[PDB]
Parts: C-alpha cells; structure tokens; sequence
C-alpha cells in the first residue's frame, strides 16, 4: 500500500514509526557494521525521495530524516564534533593569509565584522571516512577482531547538501505564506528534520562558502548582507524548532572562535619573526656594549641568561604603559601589538540603532526577544538558549578558556598530526560502547601507532592539550568496572593501556605531574587490579612519583597508608590469581607483596636520597602492621629470617610445591623464589627508608629512634646467614653443556643486593672484626665464583653479569667506602 | 646552563609561537577588564514589549532573568545524588554575583545614595526568586565541597551584602514552609570539612620551595603554584560571612532558627558546630605557632599563612558576634555551655606569647596589627 | 554452479577478460521474490577489478559469459554465494542469489 | 535476635519500634521514667521478650505477658512504677536530648552490645548483637528519634501484606497438586476479595505520580515513590510477590485451574495474574536497584513471555527492567533476542515489542553491540 495511507491508518503509522526508531537503534553510537546492513532495507533512493516527500505524515518524515541521520551522518559527525574543541594550527602560507578583519576601508580600529564560517580555515580536522555500501563483494577473508573497522556507508554529500539548501529555501518561502498545510502536519514537522539536516551538514563541513552565504541569507537577509522576504528569526516558530535554530547559531558561534584562535595563530607567526629578529640584532649590539658600558651590563644580559619563557614576559610586560624600562622592544613593535590588540577587543566587541548589524547583537536580540515573548517551557531549550546568550556577551572569556587547548605546530608535521588525530578520535569513539574483542583489538592497534607517532614525543605540551591521559584512564576506569568482582575481563588491552600510561609518564615531568593528581583515583582501583599480571594499574602508580622528589613529598599519607593495608591483606591471605591456575594455598600473597613493595620503595626513594617525611610515615604503619613482614619477624609464634630462607630454597629445589605440579607458560610463578624474593623486597625497603647519616649525626631524635627500632628488629645474624648462602653457579658438564639454573627457580644476586644495600645504610661498618667477619662467609665466595666465572664462555652467561652488576653496586661500593 | 643555553632567536617558530600564546593571554587578556554584568543583567531583566497590552489576566508570565532563575531552581530541585558541576550556572551565578555589588570625608546623604542603589541591585534578584535558589543549590549540594558550592555562596553573599531584611525574610520563611533539613546537613558537612592549618603540609611545601622546581622548556623562577595550606580558606571566609550575614542586622527570628528548627524533624545546631570548627582551628594555630616558638624570627611564608589564617579567624569571631548580639538568649546560653572556652583560653595562651614573640622585630608589625583587631 | 538467461543481449563478440575493469549496472534480488540491492538507486555503476576475488565467486564466474551491452538474469546458488555464514544482516543463510546483472561498458 | 547496627541499614522499616504502655485508656500520655511499658516490632507482629535460651529476643503476640517483655526508663544508671495519671501527662522525655537507659521492669537487666566479635565481623562491617547485660557499660544510653508518618504507615502495611499473600501462598501450595477432579475443594477457601482489594490499593498505593503535576511537587513524589518502593524490596515484598505468579503459572489455563483449586477461583485466576504483574511493575518502575534484582532470574520473564494470561503485564515488567538496569543487556543472549522477536511473529505487530529492542540496543547513552548484532541478524535479513 502506499505510505502516504498511513497519514489515515494511525495504527500501522505508530509500528512503522517505531520501526524506523529501531533502524536507528541499530545503528546507533558508530555501529557502522549494522549501518552498512540497513543500505538494503533502506536504500539511498527511499531516503532522498522521502526527504522531498511533501504528504508523508509527520513522525514518518522525521523519522525517516533522523534515519538518514543516523545511518549516513552520526558516525562522521560525532567523531568530528569531538574534534571541535581542539585548535592544531599549522603554521602555512596560507596560514598567515588569515586576518581578524576582511580587508576594507570604513575605519582603522575595525571594518565591518565578517561574514561567520565564511573564508579560510586551517585548523586540522580529520578527513572523513565513508565507504560505498555493496553487498555483493566477496566476504572479508579476516572475521571479527583482525578485520580494520568498518567505514560509515557511502551517500552523494555534494547533491545532498543542494538538496538541504533546495529545500530549506521551499520551507522558508512556504512558512511566508502561512498556509494552513504545513508540510509534515505541522509547521515542527515541516522545520525540525530539515534543520536537524542542515545543522549536522554545517557541523561536518560539507557545505561550502557559498552555501553559507545561503545558509545566512535564509537565517536573517538584511543583517548578513555582502557589500515574503523574512528570516528564519521572525516566523514565531514553535519551541521545538528554536532549539534547532540555537543549535544552528552555535555552530557560527564556534566558528567566530575558531576564527580568533586562527587569526590570533597567524599574528604568532607575523609576530615571533620580528620578535626573534630584533632580540637578535639586540644580541649583536649587547656584545659591542662592552665598548661604551662597564660591569653594569648584567641588567641587559639577564634577558639572554634568562630562559625564554619569562624573556617573552618581559618583552610583552608593556601593556599599562608604566612598564616600558624592562620592554626593550621599539615602539613600533610596541604598537603593532596594541594595535592587534584594539581590533581583538574590537572584533570581541569589548567596546569602540535597532540594525544588529552583526551575528553576536543579532543573536543576542533575538535570544532576549524569545524569552520575553513568552514563557518558554523546555528546560534544554532555556539552556541551550542562555547558553549562546552568555557567550555573545563574554566573546574575551570563550576565547580564554579556547586558548589552553590551542596549539601550533610546524607544517612538515601534519602527515603524523592528521594520522595521530585519527587515532585519538578511535578512542573518544571507543567511550561510549561496551567492552568487546573487536572493540578491543582496536585501541590496542591505535595506541601502538600513537607509540610509532613521532608527535607523542616531539610536542607532548600538545599531548596533554589533547588530554589523551584523562581518556585513556576513563576507559580503565570502564574496563575494571565491567568485572569489578569476579574477574577483570580483557587483559590485553588492559597491559597495553597501562604499559601507554607508564610510557607516557616517563616523557616530561610536567606530563608526570598531571597524570599525578590521578594517584588516589588509581589507587582505589588499584584494590582488584591485584588480578593482573605485568603492567598493572600499580605500576602506572609507581611511575607516576618515580625519580620526582617534589611529587613525592607531596603524595598523601592515607595513600601510602591504604597501599600497607592492603599489603597487610596480601600477608595475611592467600592470592586469588595463584588459587585459580591451581597453586598450593599458603598462608600470604609474596608476588602481590613484592608489587606493593616496589611501589612503597619508589615512595620513598628519590635520587639515591630517602624522603623522612615519607619514611617515618610508611615505616610507622609497618611497625603498627607486624603482620606485614610475612611469616618470619612476626614475634607470636615465629620464625628466623634466615630461617624462611632455608626452607624457601627447599621448595624451590622440590618440584611439586614451587607451583601447581601438573617457564612453561612464560610467566609461571615460583612460590619458593617468589617467598625468597619477597624478603629481598621488604628488606630493600628498609634498607632505603634508613635515616641518613647527616641526621644520625645530627642526633634528630626521631631519626634515632626509627633507627634503633629498625635494628631492633632485624638481628644481625640473619644478614650474615644470607648473604653467606653459597651460589648455584652455572657449570660446566655433559660435552660443554653449559648448566645454567632457571633464573627464577634459582639463587640470584638480587636477593643478596637488598642485603648488603641494606647493612650499608642502616647498620654499617664499624670496626675490622665485624668486617672481615662478614667479608670471608658472605662477600668472599662471591668474589672467586665471579673469578671462576670470568672466561670466554660464562662471561656471556647472566649469572656471571649479574655478579658483574652486582659487585659493582653492593660489594665494592661498600668495600670503597670501608677502605681505611 | 642559563649561561650555556639556547637563546631566544634560535627557537624553533612553532614552539616560539606556543608558549608565547600562554603569554599573550596571560599579560593582555587576564589584564584585560570588561564591565558586562551590569549591563546584561539590565536587559535580561527588562519587560521588552509584552505589557503593553494589559491582559485582563494579568498572568504576569516571567521575565527573562526570572526564567533563567527559575531554571535553575528546577535542576537544582532534580531528584539527583551527585550535583553535577555546570558551566553555565558557574558563569551565570558569578554574572550575578558581580552585577550586585559594584564595588575622604564622605557623607551620610551619598552613602545612602549607594545604599539605596544597592539595594537595588539585589532588589533585581531577590524577587525574582534568587533567594530561594541560593538555599536550594545549598541542600542540594550535599555538603559536597567544590568550585559550584563556592560561586552559590558566592552569589548569596552578594546578594545579601549589607544584610538586607527582605532577603533574610523571604530564605527564613523559605525554610520554614519547605522544613527541609538537608540545607543545615550540607551546611554542616561543609563547614566540617573546612580545613585547618598543617604543620606536615607546611614543612613539605618550605622543602619542595628550597628544591625550587623548574620546567624543562624554558624554566619559571620560584613557581606560584596551588597552594596545600589553607586552600579553602577563601570557601570557608565566605561561608562564615554567608552565616553572619544570615543573622546581621539582630534578625532574632533567624538566630533561633539557626540554633534550633522547629519545623525540621531533627535539628542541627550551628552555634555549636561553629564553635567546633574555631576548636579545630585554635589547636592548628596553637601548634603552628609551637613551631616558631623555637625559632627566632618568622619568614615571609609563614607570615602568609598567619595573615591568612587570622583572617579566617576573624571572620569567625564576626558570625559567632552576630549569632549572639541582639542579644540572643538561646545562642548565649549554648555557647555557656559550650565548649567556646577552651578556645578562648588557647588563642589568650597563643596572643601572650605571640605580641612579644613579634615585639622585638620591625618587619612584623604588619601582622601585629592584625592580630590586635583580631583580639 | 551459475544460471544465466539473457534478457536484452547486445553485441556478444567482446568479453571482459582478465586485465581490464567489470563495469556493470546490476538488480539483486533474493529468490522469494524481495529485491535486496541495486545500483540504480545508487545511480552510480559498481566497477570491481576482475580475478581478485573481491567479489562473490557466483558473480565473478558469471560475469564472464556476457558481453558489453548484455542483460542477464544470473542464478547463484548458495555454494557459490555466500552460503551459510550469509551476509550477516542482509542475506539469511543458505540463500539463492538472483542478479539483473546489465554490463554497460567496460572501463 | 536484637542487634546494633550502623549506616543506612536502620533507615529502612526493620528498626522501627512501638512504645505500648500498660494502660488501655490515655495511652498516648507522656512518658514519664520508670513506668511499664512494652515494645514491639512493627514489620514482624513481635515484642521483644527476655527468653531463658536464648536471652534477649522477639516473642510472638501470644506469648508477652508483661513479665519478661515490659522495660522501664531511667534519667540516670542510679538505684531506685510510678502511678498513672488520667490526663495529657508531664512531658519529661525529649527527641534527641535527655539520654535515657533502659532498665527491665523485672529481672533488672540493660541492654549492652555484646563484646566479642566473630572473624566475620573482624574483616566485614560491625553488627553489635544485643545481650541484655546484668549491669552494661558507660554507654548503654539509648537516643529515641522521631521517624515520619508515612514509613511507619507503610511499615505496619508491610506486616499486614505480607502476612495476607503469606496465607494466600500457603493456600496454594496445599492443592499445588491433588486434582480436585468433581469433589471438593482440597481445604480452607481461597481469600480471593482479599488478596484482589490489597492488590488494587497496592496497585493505587505505587502507581506514579501524573505528568501534569507541579513539576516541583512531582518530584517530590518521586522520592517518595522510591522510598517507599525501597523499603517494600527491602522488607522481603518484592521477594514474595515473585512467588506468588510461580505458584499460578503452572496451570495453563482457567479450567486447568480448576481442577486443582475449583471452579470458584478459576473466574478469577485471570484477574490475579494480571493484577500481580502490575504489582511487580508499580514496584520495581525506577528503581535502578529494585530492577537490578532481575539481572540474576532474567530467564525468568522471558520464559514467561509467551503466557497468553497476561501478555502486556511481562512484556511492562519486561520494559521496567531494561529502561532501568544497564547490566541486563549485558546479560542478554541470542536465545532471549529470538524469544522477543517470535512476540511479534505470534502477537502480532505490537509496537511495545519495537519498545523492548530499542531498549535492548542502547542503555544509558552506551553502545552494545553484543546485542546490536544479533536483532539486525535475527530479525532485518527474514524480512518477513
């Protein structure tokens, strides 16, 4: 039957329409997968003959409007809008071509304002991506999560876009003659889906110079002049449509915006070149200054032994006119920039009749004039309303707030900006949709080119403008969300995310600072997180105060005090993780402890010094935590230091109890080696909390009594012990077979480093007995295993270059320092 | 490496023109003075031709400042856990705030020319319903502290400057017929998470001032940022002057109200939660001051947190006056059996000590001063 | 594996060999009779390089067999078309393809 | 068992108790210290009771002779009933002030938490239990509180429901089998005109508020709609009313009712299954908590959304659940998206249908695209 019948069988209108509300929600939030399907169901013919369809009824017509929307437009318009916010600025020639003004002649302080969204715009926005819907070619050889992700189908923009403005015009003059047969049903109907269509055409950029001239013709005739018949502000419309015509509004609004951060981007390029060119002459004269100037010459110098960010604060320190001694800078210069000064506020219209004569009076005016006709009843429409109405009066503070994320780059650049932009717009895409392996395989593929992306690492001042970090972190957010109890689904994006976080804070201080304010946020994460393997979300912790002694002075006591009590948990329980894959049950977590270990020692070590503040504090709780050091120290019912250690190798030598007897699977834990590991950890730790020697000698009274209670609970002896363990030296046997142990089944030199590190900085050498009473048991073997080791075969081998590392950072160190 | 490194001339343009935009706006546009409230407040709050008519009804539909009031209070009363942070409430609330109050033998007849000019710049909100929004963001805050609490009292300051009668009024019969207790809860919450002074706080801010951190591009010389002591302390000023400002005037009917409601069916009583919050600030001065006991004379810093730690005591000692004068018999006999006394007691301990402490130095006198209109 | 019948034959001396571009203005339909693709609402000719399998293996053998300016009904069976993974969304497995396939031109 | 407890546990209908003096008439007369006066619990028909096994618990109503269940305030923990008055009384005890302890008229005893703690309370959240202590502590002072109208309203309707279906359900189960064939009925009649009138005014009690209401206003029934919806989950309701459609739909249809219960209440077997169903939805509507209870019995609906009885009852329960609980769609598998599109190919074209898959697609403003997938894969390609 025809469907223009339905305009008369409402009960199939109804079905049919929330028909058409399904096709949407099928293909909505990017599921082009799905919206290349419904190209057979409803093709491009239907679609464009339905736009101009003038008897289909009303919730058919915007239905079918909004479908075209969502199927051909939302896909590439929402990855677009993201990118709207963001200001990369080449520096090109036709860069440079932009201007605040349009040339003219009716006054110096400002012509007549521009026309919006007409002229040049350079900012990088990533092309769209579409691709033409055909059914019958050959299925893709790659499935699901390996195939490249699917393109939004393909329509004929550039008809399309004629189409709209054709059809805008029709509805414009058709609303002048206030017919009594609006089409659709009704002047909503007739409006709304044919300015939801323009409006989404305007914010991708389809349409052309041209056709904003048209667009702004319809919109108001007389006020957008280039030098009934109604605009589209004078047709007491309803309240539906005057959110559409907001909306249509705050795209030229942005438009003006982003003219200024351009225009503001090309007077730094005019700017800089006279800038540089003048403090370099002056750099000239400077030198020769020597010939008429004496030692007084420091106050012109201090500009060039000054870095240049406050050397650029003091050349444009001449803004109120009483500060003109410390701007070397000539007068002309001077005034070039209080003139591009005078037409910025001009062109905000800061300051210098019913005519607006401009787009921020027009919509101003016609903001108030709605609101005082009548009693607007839409909430989002009072909002959308005040929310351009603010705007056209603070034009200075937008433009403040555009600023930060304003950025210009260099022109040999762009290939990698565009490719890097592609990217960030997959993961912005990827925040709005549910955690799957296709989805997955995704932003793993995308943060490996942002690795591969020089850009990463040549302006990550840009990189944090962008603010990528707050994305990625809020899809970590996300994915320990999904699974928050039993089990974190999808590990390998969740290493890959982390391992871009680590990497990420390792590139500036300024980029570890901020990620640093994300601490506490991660560490409540951090609670289940303990189920992952590699780069957990811990590390991402630990990186984010490594080697920084102001971050770490700054970091917060509960922070360190909900790490111990969780460190606390991981001695007093057993590991989930090490349950699952069939572990024997002890009593403690030492993999866990050993993660919550190395972050504690990152807490508290900076640069080789120890950190009292965080020292005294994290020690504190260790002391009121006696659980925390494991099964040795515990006091009630405990055992010796040493004494953990012989029965640690034991299980590492006896199969069936190192791990579930049934590496081999690259990562297998080793429960002896991960329990003789985890006093190594604790003890570093406490080796590199240890009061300084400054502080010992100035008698500070905490710092000897943090020390005393220290070795009060270590004994002497059980260091001895250790560190005169004998090694599994790798030998030689069975036709030149070199016998090397398993590095992580076997006795390594890290261990006894935490040792010795550890004797070094707290209790120390005092007398020749104590050190040769240490040296013939612990260090001696050492040294001739290290001597018998030293040919050229085992010399390649770890172990011989793990005594090589070792040596050379714990014994011989401390034997230097014990010369005398 | 300030001798050795590389000038200005040899930068590269697009890195030159970058931090030269932080500049810019930094020296021309945060300088940069624009006088607009006053002006859009006048025309959003202008009837432009709809009364010439005269509608027999006279139905008097909204204004357009009343509209954006109104909506306001609505998503302000949204059943919602978490009040989100909006943009165009925190620029609209701050328009607000800044187009009320403008602001030697001066006399009496011009001053209450500005009087009664402001006056009539709160007139322009009060009855447009401002008043009632102010308290509903309040309750709905949750005691939630942030930068959207903070432009609230922000706005219910500037609209109360001078403690205008009407405002007082129409909040406390807004109170009483709507028997919300969720404004003293937030109120409550608020004020106790107010912070203190820190001694941990300040001695890891006096080490990270001598390490002296510097950026990589570029360096900035003694970096001024985000100060970890007495953060707030401008959010907690202007919740005490909001509470003061609540009662100025001897408004009897509000002091009861502040000690006790008897509409809401559980009461909280802010005299002597306020009297907790000058205990846990009389202890933080008490030990700070323990800390230059030993030593001889007071930096520059510590003389920053003095100024403005007394100020924050002195705002508090001006809303604990103006609960008690009138005189209010209900607050005067809860801050006599309050704990009010032991505060007392440690800031006489701390002055004693303190005048002399800062009597045998000249370069102190500017923070004498404001201990003695402190005391 | 395909049926062909013509429809409006043309010259049928000159066939697409391999080396050169398939031009064709084709018609899908699904066998109970619901059209499910076209290139007519698209108005736009579907050009596919010959021999790399791009598209389905019923089409590509059967585009062979007609010359320039030939209409031909194809039948496909499902073997020869995408079977029973189908065309996820569109096709329903194990479906016979019929395609108004018209080869308009060539290059 | 008496317990201490803390958070947001207590603001629910559990910890609401009645100060029921001895005397018939001026019951409502102030309370003065140290007179007889028993407790009772509100949700559960109970009054607390001093029991010899087990010390400090709740007796039925049948069994609180004023001995071991009568308390007697104090000002003070000082050793010392006071004669009635036939009037208003002196008020003497305050809300929130004037500290009482509560000392047993009888045996003499307080009330105290019990002091060792359990290793399930040494590694999860506190819950004192209640001893009724020979002397107690320092702090045994008890605070009274006011609690409002309408939850202690709903609090005693929660004990009369509860106990009303609570016989209903014991009265199906009896002939649950053991068809009744020609005879009699199996034993006591069916409470029909009782269970249909609670379920109307429950119906009424949880329907929404109007959309033209004062938008401020409304809201404010919002908040009360989910307070009240939460306390009724929170007392066990929403648990037993899901019983009660489990226990109905084993019958297909009314004659096969019959046969098991009787040709009484086959009439009106339809009625009640309808009704119950608006029962669950009033319930569970807005409520994103309440709804994430159908998260773990999803099949449960969706096995049932076939049953010609009420159709347009699951199919609202069924759009309840989805509009509210984002996780469900995550549950949401191929068998159930099959089972809702065979709705529209055997109960015709209702739009509701479209309803329940436009919900399915997106929750939240977030894409699932585990779900996407399979309604344009089971139901686009048929075009049937």
């Amino acid at each position: 039957m025809d469907i223009l019948e339905l305009s008369e069988r409402l009960d199939l209108q109804r079905f049919h329409s929330h028909t058409l509300r399904l096709y949407r929600a099928v293909c909505a939030l990017g599921n082009n997968r799905v919206a290349h399907a419904l190209c057979s169901h409803v093709d491009q013919a239907q679609l464009l003959h339905a736009l101009e369809d003038a008897h289909l009824p009303g919730p058919l017509r915007a239905g079918y409007y909004d479908l075209l929307i969502s199927i051909h437009l939302e896909s590439a318009c929402r990855s677009r809008r993201s990118m709207l916010s963001e200001y990369i600025v080449p520096l090109t020639p036709e860069t440079r071509a932009i201007t605040l003004f349009p040339p003219g002649r009716k006054g110096g302080n400002a012509r007549r304002h521009g026309l919006p969204g007409v002229g040049v715009t350079t900012s990088l926005r990533p092309p769209h991506h579409f691709s033409p819907p055909c059914f019958v070619a050959a299925l893709p050889a790659a499935g699901v999560a390996e195939a490249p992700a699917r393109l939004s189908p393909a329509i004929p923009l550039e008809a399309l876009r004629d189409k709209a403005l054709r059809m805008l015009g029709e509805a414009v003059r058709d609303g002048g003659q206030h017919a009594r047969d609006p089409v659709g049903g009704s002047v909503e109907f007739q409006f709304v889906p044919v300015l939801k269509l323009v409006s989404t055409l305007l914010v991708m950029g389809i349409f052309g110079d041209e056709d904003v001239k048209q667009i702004l013709k319809m919109i108001e005739p007389e006020v957008f002049t280039e030098e009934l018949e109604e605009g589209l502000l004078q047709m007491k419309l309803p309240e539906s449509v005057k959110l559409q015509m907001c909306n249509l509004l705050e795209y030229f609004c942005d438009q003006e915006l982003q003219h200024r951060v351009e225009s503001l981007a090309a007077f730094a390029e005019r700017y800089v070149d006279k800038l540089q060119a003048n403090q370099r002459s002056r750099y000239a004269l400077l030198m020769r200054a020597f010939t008429m100037s004496a030692a007084e010459t420091a106050r012109r110098t201090r500009e060039f032994r000054s870095p240049p960010q406050e050397q650029i604060n003091m050349l444009l320190h001449f803004k109120d006119e009483a500060d003109e001694e410390d701007c070397p800078l000539p007068e002309d210069i001077r005034q070039d920039l209080q003139d591009f000064h005078q037409d910025l506020l001009a062109h905000c219209g800061i300051q210098l009749e019913k005519k607006p004569q401009s787009l921020q009076e027009l919509v101003s005016h016609m903001v108030v004039r709605w609101a005082q006709e009548d009693y607007v009843q839409s909430p989002e429409l009072v909002r959308a309303m005040f929310s351009l109405l603010h705007r056209q009066y603070d034009g200075l503070g937008e433009l403040l707030r555009a600023l930060p994320r304003a950025y210009t780059i260099s022109p040999s650049s762009v290939e990698d900006t565009m490719s890097l932009l592609e990217c960030l717009g997959q993961i912005r895409s990827l925040l709005i949709v549910q955690m799957g392996p296709q989805e997955e395989n995704l932003m793993i593929q995308s943060i490996g080119n942002i690795m591969n992306n020089k850009v990463f690492y040549q302006h990550p001042n840009l990189m944090r403008a962008l603010g990528m970090h707050e994305t990625v972190m809020e899809v970590m957010v996300n994915v320990l969300g999904g699974g928050e109890t039993k089990e974190i689904r999808f590990p390998k994006m969740v290493t890959s995310c982390c391992r871009f976080l680590c990497y990420f804070c390792r590139i500036s201080r300024q980029n570890q600072r901020s990620m640093f304010d994300h601490l506490s946020y991660l560490l409540e994460n951090s609670g289940i997180g303990l189920g992952m393997q590699g780069s957990t979300p811990l590390d991402v912790a630990a990186a984010s105060v490594i080697d920084n002694n102001e971050l770490a002075l700054a970091l917060q006591e509960q922070d360190l005090e909900k790490v111990v009590s969780y460190l606390a948990g991981c001695g007093l329980q057993s590991c989930p993780m090490l349950l699952a894959k069939g572990y024997p049950d002890i009593g403690w977590n030492p993999c866990g402890g050993e993660r919550y270990l190395d972050f504690l020692r990152f807490a508290v070590f900076v640069n080789g010094e120890s950190v009292e503040e965080n020292a005294n504090v994290v020690v504190r709780l260790l002391i009121r935590k006696p659980e925390c050091f494991g099964p040795a120290l515990r006091g009630e019912g405990g055992s010796g230091l040493l004494a953990a250690i012989e029965e640690a190798i034991r299980i590492s030598e006896d199969p069936a109890r190192d791990g579930p007897g049934v590496p081999p699977e690259e990562n297998r834990v080793h429960l002896g080696h991960a329990i003789m590991s985890f006093y190594a950890a604790l003890i570093d730790l406490l080796g590199r909390c240890a009061p300084e020697m400054h502080l010992i000698q100035a008698g500070k009274g905490e710092a000897l009594r943090i020390r005393a209670i220290l070795r009060s609970l270590v004994p002497l002896d059980d260091l001895v012990g250790i560190i005169s363990l004998p090694l599994q030296i790798p030998t030689l046997g069975k036709d030149g077979a070199l016998v090397q142990p398993k590095m992580s089944a076997s006795f390594v030199p890290d261990h006894k480093a935490s040792m010795v590190l550890f004797l070094d900085r707290v209790y120390g050498i005092e007398n020749q007995d104590f050190l040769l009473h240490v040296l013939d048991v612990g260090f001696l073997p050492d040294m001739r295993a290290a001597a018998s080791l030293d040919t050229a075969t085992f010399s390649t081998t770890e172990m011989a270059l793990a005594l090589n590392r070792y040596l050379c950072l714990a014994v011989l160190p401390l034997i230097t320092k014990c010369a005398p | 490496a300030c001798f050795r490194m590389t000038p200005l001339y040899n930068l590269p343009t697009h890195r030159a023109c970058n931090m030269f935009l932080e500049s810019y706006k930094a020296a021309w546009i945060l300088t940069e003075d624009h006088s607009f409230e006053d002006r859009m407040i006048d025309d959003l709050s202008k009837a432009g031709e709809q009364e010439e008519e005269e509608e027999e009804v006279e139905e008097k539909k909204p204004d357009p400042l009343h509209q954006l009031v109104l909506h306001f209070s609505r998503t302000a009363l949204t059943e919602k856990s978490k009040l989100d942070e909006d943009y165009l409430y925190m620029a609209y609330a701050d328009i607000m705030a800044k187009s009320c109050h403008l602001e030697v033998e001066v006399s009496f007849e011009e001053k209450e020319m500005e009087k009664q000019r402001l006056l009539y710049q709160q007139s322009r909100l009060h009855t447009r319903g401002a008043a009632e929004m102010v308290l509903q963001m309040i309750s709905a805050c949750k005691g939630e502290t942030g930068a959207m609490v903070s432009s609230t009292l922000k706005l219910g300051i500037s609209i109360l400057n001078g403690g205008n009668a009407e405002v007082q009024q129409k909040m406390l019969d807004y109170l009483k017929d709507k028997k919300e207790v969720g404004f003293f809860q937030s109120i409550q919450a608020l004020m106790q998470t107010c912070s203190v002074l820190d001694l941990n706080a300040f001695e890891r801010q006096n080490k990270a001032e001598g390490l002296g951190m510097v950026n990589e591009d570029g360096t900035v010389i003694n970096r001024q940022n985000g100060e970890k002591v007495m953060a707030d302390d401008e959010f907690t000023q202007d919740l005490f002057r909001f509470l003061q400002l609540l009662c100025e005037g001897h408004n009897n009917d509000f002091q009861n109200y502040l000690r006790t409601q008897t509409g809401n069916t559980t009461t909280i009583n802010i005299i002597i939660c306020t009297v907790d919050y000058l205990l846990r600030l009389q202890e933080s001065i008490s030990d700070f001051y323990w800390y230059y006991s030993g030593k001889d004379v007071i930096e520059e810093q510590g003389k920053r947190n003095f100024s403005k730690a007394m100020s924050v005591a002195k705002q508090v000692f001006n809303s604990l006056t103006e609960y008690i004068q009138g005189p209010c018999t209900g607050n005067q006999q809860s801050l006599a059996h309050s704990r009010l006394w032991d505060a007392v007691v440690g800031f006489l301990h701390v002055f004693a000590h303190m005048m002399m402490k800062l009597a045998q130095d000249s370069s102190q006198i500017e923070l004498l001063k404001e201990l003695l209109d402190l005391q | 594996g395909v049926e062909i019948e013509t429809i409006s034959p043309g010259d049928g001396r000159t066939f697409p060999k391999k080396g050169q571009t398939c031009v064709v203005h084709y018609t899908g339909m699904l066998q109970n009779g619901k059209k499910f693709d076209s290139s007519r609402d698209r108005n736009k000719p579907f050009k596919f390089r010959i021999g790399k399998q791009e598209v389905i293996k019923g089409f590509e053998e059967g585009a062979a067999q007609m010359s320039l300016g030939q209409r031909a009904k194809l039948t496909c069976t499902p073997d020869v078309a995408y079977g029973a993974t189908g065309h996820p969304g569109v096709i329903p497995p194990n479906a016979t393809l019929i395609f108004d396939v018209e080869l308009l031109n060539l290059e | 068992l008496v317990y201490y407890e803390g958070g947001a546990v207590c603001t629910h209908a559990r910890s609401l108790w009645r100060l029921e003096p001895l005397r018939i008439s001026w019951s409502g007369s102030h309370l003065r210290w140290g007179q007889p006066l028993r407790i009772r619990h509100v949700t559960t028909g109970r009054y607390l009771a001093l029991t010899e096994d087990q010390g400090l618990v709740v007796v039925d109503a049948c069994k609180a002779h004023t001995k071991a269940t009568s308390f007697c305030f104090r000002v003070s923990k000082e050793k010392l009933p006071k004669r009635d008055v036939e009037g208003m009384g002196p008020p003497e005890i305050k809300y929130g002030e004037s500290l009482c302890f509560v000392q047993h008229v009888a045996s003499g005893l307080w009330l105290t938490y019990a002091a060792p703690d359990p290793k399930a309370l040494r590694l999860g959240v506190l819950k004192k239990k209640a001893i009724l202590h020979q002397e107690g502590h320092m702090d045994d002072a008890l605070f009274l509180t006011r609690c409002q109208q309408e939850e202690s309203q709903a609090a005693r309707m929660i004990h009369s429901t509860a106990g009303l279906y609570n016989q209903f359900i014991k009265g199906l189960d009896s002939f649950s089998g053991k068809p009744r064939g020609s005879g009699p009925p199996a034993g006591p009649a069916l409470p029909i005109e009782a269970v249909i009138l609670s379920l109307q005014d429950l119906i009424g009690y949880f329907e929404p508020p109007s959309e033209e209401l004062q938008h401020e206003e409304k809201q404010s029934k919002l908040r009360s709609l989910r307070n009240r919806q939460s306390l009724f989950q929170e007392e066990g309701m929403l648990s037993l009313v899901l019983n009660c459609i489990d226990r109905l739909n084993v019958y297909t249809t009314a004659a096969h009712f019959a046969e098991y219960a009787g040709e009484e209440a086959a009439e009106s077997w339809k009625e009640i299954v309808n009704l119950l169903y608006e029962l669950l939805a009033s319930l569970i509507r807005g409520n994103r908590a309440n709804c994430a209870l159908f998260s773990t019995n999803l099949d449960w609906v969706v096995s049932k959304l076939d049953r010609l009885e009420a159709s347009s009852g699951i199919l609202e329960v069924l759009y309840c659940v989805l509009i509210e609980s984002p996780e469900v769609l995550n549950i949401i598998q191929e068998n159930h998206i099959k089972s809702i599109i065979s709705l529209l190919d055997k109960h015709g074209r209702n739009h509701k249908v479209l309803d329940v898959l436009c919900s399915l697609c997106v929750c939240n403003g977030v894409a699932v695209r585990s779900n996407q997938d399979l309604i344009t894969e089971n139901l686009l390609p048929g075009r049937e």
